[PDB]
RNA sequence: GGUGCAUGGUUGUCGUCAGCUCGUGUCGUGAGAUGUUGGGUUAAGUCCCGCAACGAGCGCAACCCUUAUCGUUAGUUACA
RNA sequence: UAUUAAUCUAGAGUGUGGUAGGGAGUUUUGGAAUUUCAUGUGGAGCGGUGAAAUGCGUAGAUAUAUGAAGGAACACCAGUGGCGAAGGCGAAAACUUAGGCCAUUACUGACGCUUAGGCUUGAAAGUGUGGGGAGCAAAUAGGAUUAGAUACCCUAGUAGUCCACACCGUAAACGAUAGAUACUAGCUGUCGGGGCGAUCCCCUCGGUAGUGAAGUUAACACAUUAAGUAUCUCGCCUGGGUAGUACAUUCGCAAGAAUGAAACUCAAACGGAAUUGACGGGGACCCGCACAAGUGGUGGAGCAUGUUGCUUAAUUCGAC
């Protein structure tokens, strides 16, 4: 279930589609792999970078809910 | 990793969380290499692509 | 097809070799027919366990020879419902010199059958029509009334 | 003691420790797998951890406690069964947190046991 | 690998009307005879109402009910430090083990004529004084002692 | 008298284990495979479905000896 | 075959529009977590394997919870992966940014490719200098199974591991697959581009992979990225130990490395793959007084039996 090729924005950054980035983020502050997300993986790797930034930005915890 | 559902149901939901943490953090007591880390990442990818698909 | 034109046919397992190897299979089908004839002649001359074993062996031979037991001679021509489904049949036909007619599918290969026909088995509209018309060819060849091959749209035998 | 408090459970491949403590940090009691006649191989089993956890829950119930906080720190296989032992030993549970020394992929660990 | 086989239980002793009676007679078997252990059991009962008086039928059924064990221990080893794992057994082997215990603790003793010693042995095994009840208590207490190794069952 | 480092004849052994195979044929450039393996069943390849397969033999069992119900040939020296 | 001139690009590459990636290096920040430090508590353990042991510990150890210093790398994200000259890259960010991708009609206009020479890099170890040893750990110290054992394991601990100038310029440098050019299905599956639509299920061309047609190979197996198709070029293998030992060239302060022999011997090489078995501290399947149980018997004891080491006038031989 892609959320960036589906939305057609095609623009990935820190804060403009955060809920779309979190759609691939489990409540456990962990991102689902490619075999679970099943998307174009441009947007999924962008999610990877953005949510690792969020962990660095303390949006979501490292090891917590 | 917090789990607060009921007196006992919270632990029932926490069982899977504890299993996940135990399987994730078990690799800090033996020898490992970064190339072997990528190797085992590819191996588990193949495992979940063949079994879990 | 058989009830419209009398002809030897194979419906059970086409054995992995019944045309390139048919000598010890000719003797096998002869043993089967002879044992059935003896059982018709026999009426409980032995213990019933031996009769149970006799029926056991008869059915064992039937479950492999049930298809190939009506012809006593090698065929001069054979049809195929699917080239990949009848690997034994096409193999034994290529060992001989008899041409092959098959209903090729897009997942099959067209370099295996002497008469490639794009007839689907997943879609029954082709296979039913082709079976009926193959029957009708030899029917009109034998000077008997013909059912199909002159209709714009024959019987709709769509499989569920 | 105080009705509140925290029960902490730590596990290493050949050790388990369980301590009932005040919320400020000071402990009220603690036990380990070696406290009984199961030291060694028998102390790597969930039985030793369960009995130690029951012992500390019982001795802190005598010392005075109720529904407790749950702090697990470690990577042991019995880190889930210990919480069940807390729940069934009178020191019931409502929530559980993680104080584990789980390292984000870091430096060299000890040598490989095999 | 053989599996469940048709074990057979013979007709009960038709002078006391109990299958456990004939099983006991055929477990304490000396020289092969049942006319031997039958006399042994009858004289044992006679001396039972002679010393330590008790009705033979009630005391026998009570002993049969009580001296039966609870579980069994299978030996398990992988590399070292072998241990036991609990397992369940049908009651036939339980009463068989009771038979064997009675035979072993009766056929061998000083303290003269066997009549009174076997009567004393069966009476002690009946009134819960330790001759076979201790094994039943231990096998229950054994599971909670080596439970750390008992849990390791596959 | 010996060399079972010639052996025969005879066996034991795995093991009464459920295995050993073979002819028809085909594939693999080749050793090799296939039929037997797997899955069902009395210990049991007693037996069956299946397949590059078809059948057939050896082991095995049903078949043989003893135990064995009734009847049948016939009755003493068993019986009495 | 090669040269001559220019327009055509169509490979060399280039432009416009877009473009994925942990590329690399340098720089910036952060603490989840451990140790020191601070608050404490507490009783008798902690540390850990195959059982345990070395070791820490009543002076307070382990544990218990966070916080400053410290430095390591940054759970999932992590792709039948991307990128990357193989080599290697995973917290996040910035600078240079290499190259990957199409829409590439357009563009100098054969410019091109390999390439011994040469240049560079090639992991990591280790090591010269400046740091921490918080954590790990070679060497080291101890316990432990091997007949010892340095080897499995566990605990600690110096250099070092981690950073920068870096060096050794060596590999299991693996796709065990040298590059560049032109072409070759389908399918399986990860990815990029343009195009047009909700995203997968859309097309095209490519990067990294596989089954597999034709094709190739000794078979295994390559197969659109070939080991194919043909070309071009370079280096190597024309047997193994001999053999990285002889001489000898070169790099290095350091630890050590690149090219490179023989006499002598074997018909072979720890030659390769496939190919039928049993074993496996690899198992699946199928069964047996094969195992438990009691009955016993022997090993414990007496004779009865025959033998064996010994002893005889022979203690007949074999069955081991």
């Amino acid at each position: 279930y892609c959320r960036f090729c589906a939305i057609g924005q095609l623009r990935i950054d820190l804060i403009d589609d955060l809920e779309a980035l979190k759609r691939f983020l489990s409540p456990y502050a962990k991102i689902n792999p490619r075999r679970i997300t099943g998307n174009c993986q441009m947007h999924q790797r962008h999610v990877a970078k953005a949510l690792k930034r969020a962990r660095y930005l303390a949006l979501v915890p490292f090891v917590k809910d | 990793e917090v789990k607060n559902d009921d007196l006992e149901l919270a632990l029932k939901k926490f069982k899977r969380v504890s299993l996940e943490i135990r399987r994730l953090a078990q690799r800090h007591e033996y020898h490992l290499r970064k190339g072997m880390r990528l190797r085992e990442k590819r191996k588990i990818a193949q495992k979940k692509r063949r079994k879990f698909r | 097809i058989a009830k419209r034109v009398d002809v030897a046919f194979i419906t059970q397992r086409w054995l992995g070799g019944t045309l390139t190897n048919f000598k010890t299979l000719s003797i096998s089908i002869n043993k089967l027919n002879k044992l059935v004839e003896k059982q018709a002649e026999n009426a409980a001359d032995l213990t019933k366990k031996e009769n149970l074993m006799l029926s056991r062996e008869i059915e064992r031979l039937e479950k492999f020879f049930g298809g190939v037991k009506s012809l006593k001679r090698l065929p001069n021509l054979l049809i195929v419902d699917d080239p990949v489904y009848e690997k034994n049949a096409v193999a034994e036909a290529n060992i001989l010199r008899i041409p092959v007619v098959a209903l090729c599918n897009t997942n099959t290969n067209p370099e295996l059958v002497d008469f490639i026909i794009p007839a689907n088995n997943h879609q029954p509209q082709s296979t039913c029509l082709l079976m009926n018309l193959l029957a009708d060819a030899v029917a009109e060849a034998k000077a008997m009334p013909t059912m199909f091959a002159y209709k714009p749209d024959e019987e709709i035998q769509i499989e569920i | 003691n105080v009705s509140s408090g925290i029960i902490h459970v730590s596990c290493s491949p050949n050790n388990t420790i369980v301590s009932a403590s005040d919320p400020g940090g000071n402990v009220l009691c603690w036990a380990s797998s070696g406290t009984m006649g199961f030291k060694g191989s028998r102390k790597k089993t969930p039985y030793s951890a369960g009995i130690a956890a029951d012992k500390v829950a019982k001795t802190v119930k005598e010392m005075g406690m109720a529904t407790v906080k749950l702090f697990v720190k470690g990577t042991g296989r019995g880190k889930d069964t210990a919480i069940r032992s807390f729940a069934n030993a009178g020191l019931s549970i409502t929530e559980i947190n993680e104080k584990t020394p789980i390292p984000h992929n870091g430096c060299k660990p000890p040598k490989r046991p095999r | 690998r053989k599996n469940r086989a048709p074990k057979r239980t013979v007709l009960p002793d038709p002078v006391f009307n109990n299958t456990l009676v004939t099983r006991i007679i055929n477990v304490i078997m000396e020289d092969g005879k049942k006319g031997l252990a039958q006399r042994i059991l009858y004289g044992a009962f006679d001396l039972i109402e002679q010393r330590t008086k008790e009705k033979p039928l009630t005391v026998f059924e009570r002993a049969v009910g009580n001296v039966m064990p609870r579980l069994e221990l299978r030996v398990r080893r992988i590399a070292g430090s072998n241990y036991q794992v609990p397992t369940e057994v049908p009651q036939d082997r339980k009463i068989a083990l009771a038979l064997r215990w009675i035979a072993m603790f009766a056929r061998k003793r000083h303290e003269k004529t066997m009549l009174e010693k076997i009567a004393n042995e069966i009476i002690d095994a009946s009134n819960n004084t330790g001759a076979a009840i201790k094994k039943k208590d231990d096998t229950h207490k054994m599971a909670e002692a080596n439970k750390a190794f008992a849990h390791m069952r596959w």
